[PDB]
């Protein structure tokens, strides 16, 4: 559909690195 | 609709390719790069306080935003969603410091890595309210109200090793039924009583284990029906038992089904979906508000009734009809599209992409964000407001007072908190703590003519002095 298209526009670059190195600390 | 209340929101926080980087650095960047005067506690990160009456500060590694206190579910979405706002804006302002960090901020609860963080509401309660009430009543609710109030996740299990698609952010790091944790082990009920009030009066509900909400109504329904259930268990009103086997274990396991069949089994025998549980409740908040108002009852609570009610009803139907209503729902419609159009299995990264992007608080970046852009999402209030609310405090509370305070006289406030504000006066020796220990005093209507007329902060303490009974207490 049409939305699929604008969020494929605005995704992160390097999907698989990105996932990877979102690391957090533990917070509440 | 009238209950104090306010949201406290931990934002993640991602700086790729900066090795200088840490995550307390970062936030600090956030915090600084925005604003104000400092936190009167009565290691010091950074803290401010808002001409809004918000906090913005650093906490366990990220930046946290907590509302000023409001009196009702709208203006809770409110001051919350100026509070995305801020945080986008101090990112932004952020990258024009010297070290010049690109630094993002995600919405959400987790890095489906096995860390999650907080997001908290608050709920101001009758001190005579007997605590085992509050227990038993509101651990079926929390364990089945994320069925609305659910932001989505790709994953299953605390370290995310599991496939599929489950309802919440937070479920799977819940671990006992009451306690004081709030970073481990973490219980449905936090017992944490800490009103900032008259203790002799208030408790402060602390409750921990919502999602932060992107949606407007998602964010509405949470604090509303809960206050809605909180009026019912401080007047004594619910008779049924509620209570459900292995709380625990059913918090987990309603969120991994959504498709929204699994049943609790309920002490009393019965066997009900999250969402017949749900509409239980909703039953008895109708059947109090009849009983104590009539008809006589305010636009706001017919207004939660009636979308708490229409949202559960779409839920037993049809629940991807709320596609623009609930995040799980916005997300899930995402997801599932991707997958067909790429046949994709639940493991795929880029799922993992889209369930963590959805919360980036960019106008441009975020999904959710640009979800609202393309009028693919309902909302509550108008973007014009919430920029108002960026700046100006609730009219309502004592948030009033704080917030006007550091916006007209902020060179000369020491320092702020939820129940003072402290004024460094020129010439003199010492600080002048004004209390304010009622919430729903310092308000507008109390003090906001003499505000009007104080043209300084020595006029304002003045006026203020020997009248701390009238105007905040
Ligand atoms: N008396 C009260 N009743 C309910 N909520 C309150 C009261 N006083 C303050 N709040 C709200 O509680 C939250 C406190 O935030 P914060 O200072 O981050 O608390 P914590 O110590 O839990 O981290 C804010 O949203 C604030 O508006
Ligand atoms: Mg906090
Ligand atoms: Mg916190
Ligand atoms: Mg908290």
């Amino acid at each position: 559909d049409a939305i699929l298209d604008e969020i494929d526009d605005v995704l992160e670059e390097n999907a698989e690195e990105f996932v990877r190195s979102y690391i957090q600390k533990g917070g509440e | 609709m009238h209950r104090v209340m306010g949201i406290e929101t931990e934002y993640g926080i991602s700086v790729p390719h900066q090795p200088n980087a840490n995550a307390m650095a970062a936030s600090s960047q956030v915090v600084n790069a925005y604003a104000q005067a400092r936190w009167d506690f009565e290691l010091g990160l950074a803290n401010v306080i808002l001409t809004n009456g918000a906090r913005l500060y650093v906490d366990h590694a990220h930046p946290e935003y907590s509302t000023p206190e409001v009196t009702n579910p709208r203006d809770a979405v409110l001051w919350d969603k100026a509070g995305e706002r801020i945080m986008a804006e101090a990112a932004r302002r952020a990258a024009d410091l010297p070290m010049g960090w690109t630094i993002q901020l995600y919405k959400n609860n987790t890095d489906n890595k096995g860390a999650s963080y907080g997001c908290h509401e608050n709920y101001l309660m009758n001190r005579s309210t007997p605590f085992a009430d509050i227990v038993r009543h509101l651990i079926p609710f929390f364990v089945t109200r994320q069925v609305f109030c659910g932001a989505g996740r790709v994953g299953i299990g605390a370290d995310g090793r599991g496939e599929g698609f489950q309802l919440s952010q937070r479920a799977d790091f819940f671990e006992v039924e009451v306690g004081l944790e709030t970073t481990l082990k973490r219980p449905i009920i936090n017992t944490r009583d800490e009103p900032h009030a008259d203790p002799e009066k208030y408790r402060r509900l602390h409750v921990i284990i919502g999602d932060a909400n992107m949606s407007e109504i998602a964010t509405y329904l949470k604090l509303g029906t809960t206050a809605l259930v909180l009026a019912m268990i401080e007047d004594g009103f619910l008779s049924q038992d509620f209570s459900v086997e292995s709380p625990v274990g059913a918090l987990r396991a309603v969120s991994h089904d959504p498709t929204l069949r699994y049943q609790l089994r309920l002490h009393d025998g019965r066997r009900l979906t999250a969402v017949q549980l749900q509409m239980e409740y909703l039953e008895q908040a109708r059947k109090y508000v009849e009983d104590r108002f009539g008809t006589d009852v305010d636009d706001m609570t017919r207004d939660v009734l009636d979308r708490w009610e229409t949202t559960l009803v779409r839920l037993a139907d049809d629940p991807m009809q709320l596609s623009r209503d609930l995040d799980w729902v916005a997300k899930l419609s995402i997801l599932e599209g991707y997958r067909q159009r790429e046949n994709l299995p639940w493991s795929a990264h880029k799922l993992q992409l889209v369930d963590l992007q959805y919360h980036d608080v960019r106008p441009d970046r975020g999904l959710y964000n640009r979800l609202v852009a393309r009028g693919r999402m309902n909302l509550l209030v108008d973007e014009a407001a919430v920029r108002t609310a960026m700046h100006e405090p609730p009219n309502d509370t004592r948030a009033y007072f704080r917030g006007r305070c550091l916006a007209k006289f902020g060179a000369e406030i020491a320092a702020a908190s939820w129940d003072s504000v402290i004024f460094d006066l020129p010439g003199r020796d010492s600080l002048q703590r004004v209390p304010t220990l009622e919430p729903l005093r310092g308000t507008r209507a109390h003090v906001g003519d003499l505000l009007d007329r104080c043209r300084s902060a020595t006029e304002l303490v003045a006026a203020l002095t020997g009248g701390e009974n009238l105007y905040f207490q």
